[PDB]
């Protein structure tokens, strides 16, 4: 009567401690747990199941010939390939790992992170979370981390398996869902927002998709190893380009009353004091960027911020203010 | 399955004990995150298993000194098991996700950890990568905040209140740092108003360290990690507004409630506002894209503000 865990531990210990390849019959005779099989076929099936499980657990089994004077196949576990290289960790890195191990919430990701942390601690370092005293408050309201958790797991699994993905994506809530099948290249984060980078098989272009928009149906399709992304492609540069295209638009002169518009004050490029209409303040020459965003920012402050140049932005602001002042009828 | 994880843990226990010569029971339980009985059963099961031959000098044997654990013969178990692709990828993803969040972790430590893990596991440029190789966007206030949290020293913070649109200089004592959504907030007790408040890093112009290591009242009274006193309160007023199809920008970054759909664009939503001025500015920003429905007083105030802005623009040149 030998338990499965004990049998597997005995098998891996026996393989690790032997410098010569071991055939199946020797393993059956020597290692405990392989002497109770009523028949040879049952032993072969049990051994194959155990070897499949051990190979699935990531242990690098190697199969070869016992010697140049024999032909029966034998098994071994390389001591060099099985052992991770030693690593020295300072207090800062230990604190970083301890803080980062408490982000995920999916059971699979939690289990994987826990196993990785256990292996890292067993490597020799001491990872402690109570020293920093930093916790996580939000666990079910995050639109980037918590909301985009299962989708990120599916994308990571597909990238690891080297397979294309098919999913449903919508540019906005008003628009309609569209089925997109793309070959992924990686995942890049920016300002705490994930952005899947891939090449579409329906448009043939490099696209970045915000993981918040994509639903949980990130179905993996295609044979393994069929995805060969170019190495020279820099995903982070493409993400940065996709984040913002218009550098500065133009230079605009906007008057803002003093003591307010602090958010706009921080965005000021050049400033000059001036008093207009009995109200003092500063006229600032600044950038443009997105026209709609700047128009909204100017219109939010109302009389506090007065646009001077260009005249088109002033006309847009005046039109929006008149639409507001119409009484809501239109 | 569960058996796989149990086998991995029981195989990696030996190097953990080899690294720490005299680790006690409580430390081992805390490190491996298992109960006392489970730890004892796993240790006993590992005791009676080892090299083939099963001589008492051929299997792994311990040396129990009181309540301490030490290894005398590892039988070849000298190094921990390698890292699979999934766990290493998850760790790297978490580390690269927390490096951009301001104040939760030192960026230099995160970069060093990334480099060391990549060197240990042999990862290449085919993995997740950040945007900023060297941020340099830290103004130094975040480091001062972390130092004050570690050393429990008084801090002076100049915070920009967007609801009131002002700059307020306060003397606060930190309690803990928490993450909410994509905006991490430093939690601090302020004696100016004598309350627990959450300040955002991007709204802090600068921080000043002071030599007043005074323990805040909440540790001596109540030190709940959440303390969501007004994160979601019924007393908070809510305005009912109509949103056009084009103005979908606010549909993502703001908590819209009671969303009603209409092809004619005659169905609306409801959103809470902290202050009347904040909601008025938010409404005026979108222009004609957003139409005011309720309350009537808010609509009248918005109309008066728009008329005043139009008059000011007419007077100005």
């Amino acid at each position: 009567a030998v338990s499965k865990v004990e049998r597997l531990m005995n098998l891996v210990i026996a393989l690790l401690s032997t410098r010569t390849y071991l055939p199946a019959e020797k393993i059956r005779t020597t290692v405990a747990g392989y002497a109770d099989s009523p028949s040879d076929e049952a032993f072969s099936r049990m051994f194959e199941r155990d070897k499949n499980e051990l190979r699935d657990l990531g242990i690098p089994l190697e199969t070869g010939r016992v010697s140049k004077w024999d032909s029966t196949e034998g098994y071994r576990i390389n001591r060099d390939s099985y052992a991770l290289p030693p690593i020295g960790l300072t207090a800062d890195e230990a604190a970083a790992v301890a803080v980062a191990t408490q982000l995920w919430q999916s059971p699979e990701l939690v289990t994987a992170t826990q196993n990785a942390v256990l292996k890292l601690r067993a490597a020799g370092v001491d990872v402690d979370a109570d020293g920093v005293g930093v916790a996580i408050a939000s666990t079910a309201t995050l639109p980037g981390v918590r909301g985009s958790e299962e989708v990120l797991q599916s994308l990571l699994s597909a990238i690891d398996e080297g397979r294309a993905v098919q999913f449903e994506h919508r540019p906005s809530r008003s628009a309609d869902y569209t089925t997109r099948t793309v070959e992924p290249w990686g995942v890049v984060t920016h300002r705490g927002r994930w952005y899947l980078v891939g090449h579409d098989r329906d448009r043939e272009d490099t696209r970045t998709f915000r993981l918040s928009r994509i639903s949980a149906a990130a179905r993996p399709i295609g044979p393994a190893g069929a995805v060969q992304k170019p190495q020279d492609v820099n995903l982070r540069d493409i993400v940065r380009r996709a984040v913002a295209e218009q550098p500065t638009g133009e230079r605009a002169r906007i008057w803002i009353a003093g003591g307010r518009a602090t958010a706009l004050r921080r965005q000021a490029v050049t400033s000059t004091p001036r008093t207009i209409g009995g109200r003092a303040g500063e006229e600032i020459t600044v950038d443009i960027g997105t026209w709609d965003r700047l128009a909204r920012e100017i219109a939010s402050y109302g009389s506090d911020a007065v646009a001077l140049e260009p005249s088109s932005l002033r006309d847009d602001v005046v039109e929006r203010l008149r639409a507001h002042a119409a009484g809501g009828e239109r | 399955s569960q058996v796989s994880t149990r086998l991995v843990r029981l195989l990696n226990m030996v190097p953990y004990f080899q690294a720490n010569p005299k680790v006690t029971r409580a430390e081992a339980a805390a490190a491996l995150g298992v109960t006392g009985k489970q730890l004892d059963a796993d240790l006993d099961q590992l005791w009676m298993c080892g090299l083939p031959g099963y001589s008492p000098g051929d299997l792994i044997d311990f040396d129990f000194v009181g309540d301490t654990i030490e290894v005398t013969f590892s039988a070849g178990v000298d190094h921990p098991l390698r890292l699979t692709s999934t766990e290493a990828t998850g760790i790297l993803v978490a580390l690269r996700a927390l490096v951009d969040v301001p104040g939760m972790v030192d960026p230099e430590a995160a970069r060093s950890a990334i480099a060391k893990i990549e060197s240990a596991v042999g990862s290449q440029r085919a993995v997740v990568e950040g945007i900023t190789e060297d941020t340099s966007a830290e103004p130094g206030a975040a480091a001062t905040v972390r130092t004050a949290v570690r050393e429990n020293r008084a801090l002076t913070l100049e915070y920009y209140s967007a609801s009131r649109d002002s700059l307020a200089t306060r003397t606060v004592d930190p309690i803990r740092v928490v993450l909410v959504g994509d905006n991490s907030y430093l939690e601090a007790w302020c004696r100016s108003a004598e309350a627990v408040r959450l300040f955002r890093f991007d709204r802090i112009v600068d921080a000043q360290l002071l030599d007043d290591p005074a323990a805040p009242p909440p540790p001596a009274v109540a030190a709940g990690p959440d303390t969501s006193l007004f994160d979601a309160d019924p007393s908070l007023p809510s305005a009912t507004l109509l949103i056009g199809a084009a103005a979908a920008w606010m549909f993502d970054y703001y908590p819209l409630r009671d969303i009603t759909e209409r092809p004619d664009g005659s169905c609306e939503a409801t959103m809470t506002y902290a202050s009347e001025d904040w909601m008025a500015r938010f409404i005026l920003g979108f222009g004609a894209e957003v139409q005011v429905l309720a309350p009537e007083s808010l609509a009248t105030r918005v109309r008066q503000a728009a008329e005043a802005a139009l008059q000011a623009y007419a007077r100005c040149v």
